[PDB]
């Protein structure tokens, strides 16, 4: 490598297994918080306020 | 590390940063060239593989001399590329005898312990002198060129002495002189000598195209390290790598 | 020899710092 | 002929870069004037149209 | 010292005992390590430990070039840690010195033909033809006049120091 | 050389020093984690981590 | 006992106002931010500068030549280097010594033609390159013999 | 501060400006000498600013020649004049060369237009 | 300590023969200087060649000598190499190369008899400072 | 006579002297700045 | 080195070295400087001044400015310091 | 108003021409200006616009 | 720029303390302007906060106890004193020019940090020794020798060209 | 060089590029007409 100019820079099928799956994994948590819930505009100065 | 045909069918871009740039050519086939009064070799590509240092080591019981294989701290900077030389026979036996090029390569090999031993990998002022004519599968040719000092004399030590140039004297210290005797004991370091020191050199050619009139052999070289201006006493290098060159007629 | 003392100073001030955060006397509102 | 209506478009260009934001900024002037500033209005951008044309038949002769 | 010497040439001496009476005490008074401004802070303990102990006065030398002049090394002044090497003649005009860059340089030693003659001490009369002793004593010339030393007493650096003036008023 | 530590290292596996020097008398390319400084290395954490567990009892 | 040189920009000058043309006197530069006259002396334009001119399509001809060569020996580098490298001069050459429209117009036909080969190049297409060296040569002949 | 150098220089300068009296010595150029009484003085002050047993001895040889060219006995003056620059030893800045050379380096030195200003330029 | 008829006295033709720049033409000399010159002749050096500079010693030095106006003229329309043999005007500007120089293509003859005036009345100004490289700066 | 320098300063007068009065204008007007 | 009895004749005096002195010290030899010191500084090392006129390719015209400069040409050993920097001492003005 | 023929644009310190160069406007081979007429006009088109 | 070729003026450690009052000088003007700036109160409904002081208030009109849970939470360790916090204040900016002119003391009479002795040994015993402390000993006879001549004129400097040291090229 | 007509207003072309600047010094200006409120 080292000025091979490559993309979000990578050299190998390995580190694709790394960026998905590290992306994802600390994703999924995410997601478990804030799965199954929609909609619910609420039109204020950046409230956002629903829990 | 492919033949020169398609490395020439790169374009500059596509090879810049692969690494290639160091790689010399490899040949596929056998055969014979018979050189001509006249022609002579162009693109003489020569890259180390592996370096060796001698030292002394420690083994069953007794202390002695050999080589460790050891790497090198420059990152590519280490082979050398489009060297020629007026090809001759006189004696029925082929004769390189080196005259352009770039014919050295300033790298720095570390040693296991920590120890940093820089040299020139050079091939400047060769004469060889083949095993026979007509390059074959197993035409070895060998000589002595001459290694010069890795730094000549307008390099400076960190005080500012050297041997075209730089001060006499240690700057350091203003008080050593004071006397009959001066700073004398500093006299072999603040002497900055230029050095020349000679090499060794064994070809070994392998594979010949003719078609393209390209030969390419595994050399081994070994040649002595840098001294600091005759400072410390340089170490025995041995190199081995593959060369590769192109015949004229 | 004066590498220890170089490093025993340094680390030294690194140790007194982490007292100086973590073991402070901390202040009340009383 | 072409200085001479640059000359006569920077002298009205004057009187607008003064009198239309002086007219614009009172609360009364400019309900009134409409009419007066249509008529330089209009004619400001034709004289940049009969210039244009100076230039360019008078480049490419 | 030029004074007395200049009373002793007058009295009729010739140059070699005109010197040689010159007391060693006032020789080792126009030297640069016995400067309070030579020195620096965290250089401790004596000037012995600067340069050594001192043993005797070497001589007074005098520095000619090939048409029979009179050479002196302009001395450095105490601001300089390193002033180069510049000889000097009767009007301040270089006639030599010691080159830094070697390649094209019309005043070295060995272009000149400096000869070094000296007067009084323990290197009384003997004349210096060769081209490296003549640079080694235009560097020692440079500063001070120049004695001849002991480092090896007390392990003595190469490098100078301050006096009691130097420390008292600091 | 009056090594008092390093004989312990040795005498249970530890040959090998991140500079490249063995001490059986050979040269090696990669010692790894468990070297002379890693393992030196080890003690430093486990001295750092210890102190913070006293602290925290 | 002075009255030193005061020199307001309207007043008199010798070495160090700037008055953009009174130092000039009637030498009448280009314009007034500039020392330099127009361009009316001392260099005719149409005097022999054209033996240099000529002297480039001359010796366009035979590195244009050397490209099929080079495509043979597939060299791609080489053919993008030898239509730089002394190709450099062309059009600085043809664009200066062409007059009429006519001439315009062969030229906009030989330059299209010779980047439809560095195109060509820089794709790696080897019977691309052959045939718009064809178009090239072709319309550097042209051009030449309309002068 | 009085050093060597600042003797050097009122030497070097004013030196060039007694000597070049000579030509003025001989016609007896009464008002030439008059218009240097103060080359006479600041070579007294600057070559000897230590000394004060030569400068009180150039003091009166400067007297001598201003008490000689008061009578106006021309045999006199030169007879003191003399002892003044072989006494003190007044002495012209020659010419300077390529091998004899470099009189100045800096554009501050006080022989940069003089006959020994010159410079290796290489 | 004006710039006088005398320090405006420069060496015209190879002989000893002298004229005098008039003021305005000092000025011309400057300006033009470093306008066309000034890239790589600041301070009487050459930046792309430091080996010929601009100095007297160094025309005086040159095949044919160009230490006077008309020589400085004549290297402009035609220069040749620091031993005359060759044409570089290939690689330097000069009226032979003003088509492939486009700053040349204006001048005059008044204008180069100012600009070879101004490299020979340089070295009458500061005679150290002029291609005496950056120790002089 | 350079007769650019004497246009060049009264465009800078005229110029800054323009824009400044619409200051002073809309003040002796008085309306609603 | 510290001393190297021939430094008068790199670019000092009048007299220059053929073995040691660079491309530069020819500059005070006039008609020299392109293409006859080009040539005698890319050549190998020397004997005498005579022996000069044995390079390969040194023509009768480029002979010329050397027999009018042989007096201030001469021979010394050369020191390999000096023989590195024959084209390009490192030094500019 | 400040161009001079002679010198480059990067010489004469211009910093908008060069916008203007590189879309195509009175260039010529080599980076040589064959007029400044287009640059007229598009510095006059943006003072009536604005 | 004098007195750092002649003094080596940055590695007086008197300037560092110097240094270091003044740069933490500025630092606690930073510090202490922006957390009594952000920790302020509501005292009116204008957006703008200046105008709801008055210099006669009983109150504070910045919560130094939530200045407090800034820093403790933020950087580690905080102030909880006003009156420590602006006696530090005073005493930083202050205490570093005293230190700093101690050193400047020095120099006057030219007792000085100028050289680090066994660092300078080392490299003397070893050309391969490079620091960044010797790389500016070579930029300090940069300054020494160019300047000198003139930077004091009327002692009449005449340096040679080959004697003024230089690297390569420049 | 402008073109050779519109040559004679070089001047007022040449105080142009300065106004950008004066606008915002009127922003100043306009506060202290209104006295800064
Ligand atoms: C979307 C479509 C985008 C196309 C991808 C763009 C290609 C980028 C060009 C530069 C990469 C290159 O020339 O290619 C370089 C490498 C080619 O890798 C090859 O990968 C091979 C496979 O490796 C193997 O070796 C490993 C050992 O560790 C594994 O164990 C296993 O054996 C196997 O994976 C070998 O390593 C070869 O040496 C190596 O040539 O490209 C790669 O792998 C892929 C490079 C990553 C590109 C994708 C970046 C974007 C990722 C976010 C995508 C989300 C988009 C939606
Ligand atoms: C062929 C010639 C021609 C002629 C005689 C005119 C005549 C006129 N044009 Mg006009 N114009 C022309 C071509 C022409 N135009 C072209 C080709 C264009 C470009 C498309 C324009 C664009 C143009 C604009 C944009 C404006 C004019 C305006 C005007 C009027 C200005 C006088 C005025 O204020 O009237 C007073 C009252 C009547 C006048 C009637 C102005 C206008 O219409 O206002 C009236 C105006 O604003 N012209
Ligand atoms: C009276 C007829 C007439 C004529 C002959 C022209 C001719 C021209 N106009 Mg023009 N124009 C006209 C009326 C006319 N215009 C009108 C009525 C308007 C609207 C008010 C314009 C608005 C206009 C604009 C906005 C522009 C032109 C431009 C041009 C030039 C473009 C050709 C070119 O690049 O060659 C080369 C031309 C020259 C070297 C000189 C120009 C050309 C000289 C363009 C221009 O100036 O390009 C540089 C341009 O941008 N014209
Ligand atoms: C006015 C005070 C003064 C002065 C000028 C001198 C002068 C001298 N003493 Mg002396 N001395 C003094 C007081 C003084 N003494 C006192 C009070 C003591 C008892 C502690 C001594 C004990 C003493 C000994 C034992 C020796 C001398 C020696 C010397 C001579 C060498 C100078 C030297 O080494 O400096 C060294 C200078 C420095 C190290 C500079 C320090 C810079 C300042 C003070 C830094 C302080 C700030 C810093 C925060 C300190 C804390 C350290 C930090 C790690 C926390 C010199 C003639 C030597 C000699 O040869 O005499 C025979 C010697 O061997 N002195
Ligand atoms: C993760 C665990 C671990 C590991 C694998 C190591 C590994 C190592 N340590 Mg070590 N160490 C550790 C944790 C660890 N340390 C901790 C937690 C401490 C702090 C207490 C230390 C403190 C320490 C010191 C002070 C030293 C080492 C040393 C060493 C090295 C030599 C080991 C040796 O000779 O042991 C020899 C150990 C023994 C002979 C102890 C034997 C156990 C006794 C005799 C058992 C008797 C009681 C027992 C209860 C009997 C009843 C049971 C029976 C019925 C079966 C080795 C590289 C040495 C070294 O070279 O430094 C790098 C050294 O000097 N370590
Ligand atoms: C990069 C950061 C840095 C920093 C923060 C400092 C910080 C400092 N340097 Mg410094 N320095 C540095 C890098 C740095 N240095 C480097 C690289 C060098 C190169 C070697 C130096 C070289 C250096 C020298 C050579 C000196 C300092 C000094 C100082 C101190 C400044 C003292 C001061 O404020 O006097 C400012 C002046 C005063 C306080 C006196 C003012 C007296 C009154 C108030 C004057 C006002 C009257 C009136 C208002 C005037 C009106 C007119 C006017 C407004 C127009 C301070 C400790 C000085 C020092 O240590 O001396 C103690 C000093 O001499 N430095
Ligand atoms: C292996 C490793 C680690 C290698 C290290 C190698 C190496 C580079 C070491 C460097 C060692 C080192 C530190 C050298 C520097 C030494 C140095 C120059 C020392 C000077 C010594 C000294 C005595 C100088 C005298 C001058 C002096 C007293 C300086 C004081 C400097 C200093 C401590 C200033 C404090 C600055 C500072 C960070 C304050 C922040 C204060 C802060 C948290 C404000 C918070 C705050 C603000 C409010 O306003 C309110 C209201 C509240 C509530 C509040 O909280
Ligand atoms: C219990 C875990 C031990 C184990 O799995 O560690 C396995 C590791 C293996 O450790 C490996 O060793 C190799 C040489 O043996 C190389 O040094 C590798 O770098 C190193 O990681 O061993 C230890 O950590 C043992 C710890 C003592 C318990
Ligand atoms: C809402 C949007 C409001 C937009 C207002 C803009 C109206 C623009 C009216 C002018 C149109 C330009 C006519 C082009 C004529 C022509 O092609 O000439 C062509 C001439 C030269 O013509 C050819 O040009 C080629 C260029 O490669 C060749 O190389 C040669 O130069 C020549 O043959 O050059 C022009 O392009 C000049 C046109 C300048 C472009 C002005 C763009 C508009 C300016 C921005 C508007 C201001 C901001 C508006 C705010 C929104
Ligand atoms: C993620 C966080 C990253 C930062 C964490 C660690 C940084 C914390 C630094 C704290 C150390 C200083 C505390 C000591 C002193 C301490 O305990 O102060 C605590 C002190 C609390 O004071 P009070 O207001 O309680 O005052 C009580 C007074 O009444 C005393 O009478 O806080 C201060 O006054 C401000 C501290 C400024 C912070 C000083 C920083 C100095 C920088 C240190 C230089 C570093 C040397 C490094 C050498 C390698």
């Amino acid at each position: 490598n080292a000025r091979f100019a490559n993309g979000k820079p990578q050299s190998i099928e390995a580190k694709y297994i790394m960026r998905s799956p590290a992306e994802w994994d600390r994703f999924m948590r995410f997601m478990d918080r804030y799965a199954e819930a929609n909609g619910l505009g609420f039109s204020s100065x950046x409230x956002x306020x629903x829990x | 590390a492919l033949t020169k045909s398609q490395i020439n069918e790169l374009s500059y871009l596509q090879v810049k940063g692969t690494g290639l740039a160091n790689r010399c050519a490899e040949v596929v086939g056998e055969d014979s060239i018979k050189p001509k009064p006249g022609a002579k070799l162009v693109d003489m590509c020569i890259e180390p593989k592996a370096w060796a240092v001698e030292e002394e080591v420690g083994k069953a019981g007794k202390t002695e001399k050999k080589f460790v294989n050891s790497k090198v701290m420059t990152r590519q900077t280490y082979t050398l590329d489009a060297i020629e030389g007026p090809i001759t026979v006189d004696g029925g036996k082929i004769t390189f005898s080196e005259k352009e090029g770039i014919d050295y390569a300033a790298t720095t090999v570390q040693l296991p312990g920590g120890e940093r031993v820089p040299f020139l990998f050079t091939v400047k002022d060769l004469v060889a002198k083949g095993n026979g004519d007509t390059f074959k599968p197993g035409f070895q040719m060998g000589g002595d060129f001459n290694t010069p000092s890795y730094r000549t004399g307008l390099f400076l030590d960190p005080k500012g002495r050297g041997g075209t140039t730089g001060y006499d004297m240690a700057v350091a210290l203003p008080a050593l002189q004071l006397g009959e005797e001066g700073d004398a004991e500093l006299f072999g370091e603040n002497n900055k000598v230029f050095d020349i020191t000679q090499g060794r050199i064994e070809m070994e050619v392998n594979k010949v195209n003719a078609e393209d009139s390209e030969i390419g052999g595994v050399f081994v070289a070994t040649q002595l390290s840098d001294t600091d201006m005759g400072s410390k006493t340089p170490k025995k290098v041995l190199t081995k790598g593959i060369f590769y060159a192109k015949v004229e007629q | 020899m004066e590498a220890l003392v170089y490093t025993f100073l340094l680390i030294g001030t690194l140790m007194v710092i982490f007292f100086a955060v973590f073991f402070r006397e901390t202040p009340r509102i009383l | 002929m072409i200085t001479a209506l640059t000359a006569l478009f920077v002298l009205v260009s004057l009187a607008l870069v003064v009198t239309v934001p002086v007219a614009l900024a009172t609360p009364g002037e400019w309900e009134t004037s409409k009419d007066q500033f249509n008529k330089i209005f209009q004619l400001w951008v034709g004289l940049v149209v009969a210039i244009a044309t100076a230039d360019g038949i008078s480049t490419a002769i | 010292i030029e004074r007395q010497v200049e009373t002793s040439v007058s009295e009729g001496l010739s140059e070699s005992q005109a010197w040689s009476r010159i007391p060693d005490k006032l020789a080792f008074y126009d030297y640069i390590g016995n400067n309070p401004a030579k020195g620096g802070l965290f250089r401790a303990g004596p000037m012995n430990k600067g340069d050594g102990i001192a043993e005797a006065w070497l001589g007074h030398p005098i520095f000619r070039d090939k048409e029979g002049r009179e050479l002196t090394v302009r001395r450095m002044p105490a601001f300089f840690e390193t002033f180069p090497v510049i000889l000097v003649d009767k009007d301040g005009i270089i006639r030599a010195d010691i080159p830094f860059r070697r390649a094209e340089s019309k005043y070295s030693i060995e272009q000149v033909g400096v000869t070094v003659d000296f007067y009084g001490g323990k290197l009384n009369g003997q004349t210096f033809k060769d081209a490296p002793t003549v640079k080694k004593f235009a560097r020692k010339a440079q500063l001070g006049e120049v004695f001849e030393f002991d480092r090896t007493s007390l392990e003595s650096d190469g490098v100078f120091r301050s006096s009691p003036r130097g420390w008292y008023t600091y | 050389q009056g090594m008092f530590v390093m004989p312990f290292m040795t005498r249970l596996g530890i040959t090998d020093s991140w500079g490249g020097w063995s001490i059986t008398g050979e040269s090696v390319s990669n010692p790894g984690i468990w070297s002379f400084e890693g393992v030196a290395l080890s003690h430093i954490i486990l001295s750092g981590m210890c102190f913070l567990a006293a602290i925290w009892h | 006992s002075v009255f030193g040189l005061i020199g307001d920009g309207t007043s008199y000058s010798e070495g160090a106002a700037y008055g953009t043309d009174q130092a000039d006197k009637l030498y009448s530069p280009y314009s007034v931010y500039s020392p330099e006259g127009e361009k009316s002396l001392y260099k005719p334009d149409s005097a022999e500068y054209l033996a240099r001119k000529k002297a480039v399509l001359a010796e366009t001809k035979n590195r244009l030549q050397k490209i099929p060569g080079y495509v043979d020996k597939k060299e791609w580098f080489n053919v993008k280097d030898e239509l730089t490298r002394y190709m450099y001069e062309t059009r600085g050459a043809v664009r200066s010594l062409s007059s009429s429209v006519t001439q315009k117009e062969k030229a906009e036909v030989f330059f299209r033609a010779l980047e439809d080969t560095y195109g060509a190049a820089t794709l790696k297409k080897g019977d691309a390159v052959k045939a718009s060296n064809d178009k090239a040569i072709a319309a550097l002949d042209a051009f030449t013999a309309t002068l | 501060s009085v050093s060597a150098a600042t003797i050097n220089r009122a030497r070097g300068l004013y030196g060039d400006r007694i000597a070049a009296l000579k030509d003025a010595v001989a016609a007896g150029d009464f008002k030439a000498i008059a218009e240097e009484k103060n080359a006479f003085i600041l070579f007294n002050s600057g070559a000897y600013p230590t000394n004060k047993a030569k400068k009180n001895a150039a003091i009166a040889q400067t007297n001598e020649i201003f008490k000689a060219i008061r009578s106006g006995d021309k045999a006199a003056v030169k007879s003191a004049y003399d002892a003044y620059m072989a006494a003190n030893d007044i002495r012209p800045l020659p010419e300077i060369n390529a091998n004899i050379g470099q009189g100045y380096s800096s554009d501050f030195d006080f022989r940069v237009r003089t006959k020994a200003g010159a410079i290796y330029v290489r | 300590i004006d710039l006088d008829e005398a320090t405006r006295t420069v060496v015209v033709d190879n002989a000893g023969n002298t004229t005098v720049l008039t003021p305005e033409q000092v000025k011309r000399g400057k300006r033009l200087f470093n306008a066309t010159c000034g890239a790589c002749h600041v301070g009487g050096i050459t930046k792309t060649n430091p080996n010929v500079g601009l100095d007297p010693e160094a025309l005086s030095l040159a095949t044919p000598r160009r230490d006077n106006i008309n020589a400085l003229v004549d290297y402009i329309k035609n220069p040749t190499t620091y031993d005359g043999l060759e044409s570089i005007a290939e690689v330097h500007p000069s009226i032979k190369s003003a088509d492939i120089y486009p700053r040349m293509r204006s001048l005059t003859d008044e204008d180069l008899y100012s600009i070879a005036g101004h490299i020979m009345l340089s070295p009458k100004i500061a005679s150290e400072k002029w291609g005496g490289g950056k120790i002089y700066y | 006579d350079t007769r650019l320098l004497v246009i060049a300063a009264p465009v800078l007068v005229a110029a800054s002297w323009a824009l400044f009065n619409i200051g002073r204008l809309a003040i002796q007007q008085i309306q609603r700045l | 080195v510290i001393d190297y009895e021939n430094i008068g004749y790199l670019g000092g005096s009048s007299i220059v070295d053929i073995n040691n002195a660079n491309i530069r010290a020819y500059l005070k030899m006039p008609g020299m400087y392109p293409t006859v010191a080009g040539k005698i500084v890319s050549h190998g090392p020397y004997s005498g001044v005579s022996d000069l006129y044995k390079i390969p390719g040194l023509s009768s015209a480029e002979a010329d400015v050397i027999k009018k400069y042989e007096s201030r040409l001469t021979a010394k050993t050369p020191s390999p310091d000096y023989v590195i920097d024959r084209i390009n001492n490192g030094l500019y003005r | 108003s400040h161009f001079v023929p002679e010198k480059p644009t990067y010489e004469q310190g211009f910093i908008l021409i060069q916008h203007l160069a590189t879309l195509g406007y009175g260039i010529g081979p080599g980076g040589e200006i064959t007029s400044t007429v287009p640059y007229f006009a598009v510095g006059v088109i943006h003072l009536i616009s604005s | 720029l004098f007195l750092q070729g002649f003094h080596n003026w940055t590695l007086n450690p008197f300037h560092m303390m110097g240094v270091a009052g003044i740069l933490g000088g500025a630092l606690l003007c930073a510090i202490h302007g922006a957390t009594v700036e952000n920790t302020l109160f509501e005292d009116g409904d204008a957006a703008n906060t200046f105008r709801a002081f008055t210099p006669t208030q009983s109150e504070e009109t910045y919560s130094m106890v939530t200045a407090n849970r800034f820093w403790s939470q933020i950087f580690g360790v905080a102030f909880s004193n006003k009156r420590w916090l602006h006696f530090f204040m005073l005493f930083v900016p202050v205490t570093g020019l005293w230190t700093s002119s101690i050193g400047i003391v020095g120099l006057a009479l030219n007792l000085r940090a100028y050289d680090f002795v066994s660092q300078e040994l080392r490299a003397a015993e070893d050309p391969e020794f490079e620091t960044f402390y010797t790389k500016n000993h070579l930029l300090d006879e940069g300054i020494r020798a160019w300047m000198a001549a003139q930077d004091q004129p009327h002692e009449n400097f005449v340096f040679p060209e080959e004697v003024l040291p230089r690297g390569n090229a420049l | 060089k402008l073109p050779e007509a519109y040559a004679f207003l070089n001047p007022i072309v040449d105080v142009m590029p300065v106004i950008p600047v004066l606008f915002f010094l009127l922003a100043f200006v306009w506060q202290a007409a209104v006295s800064f409120r």
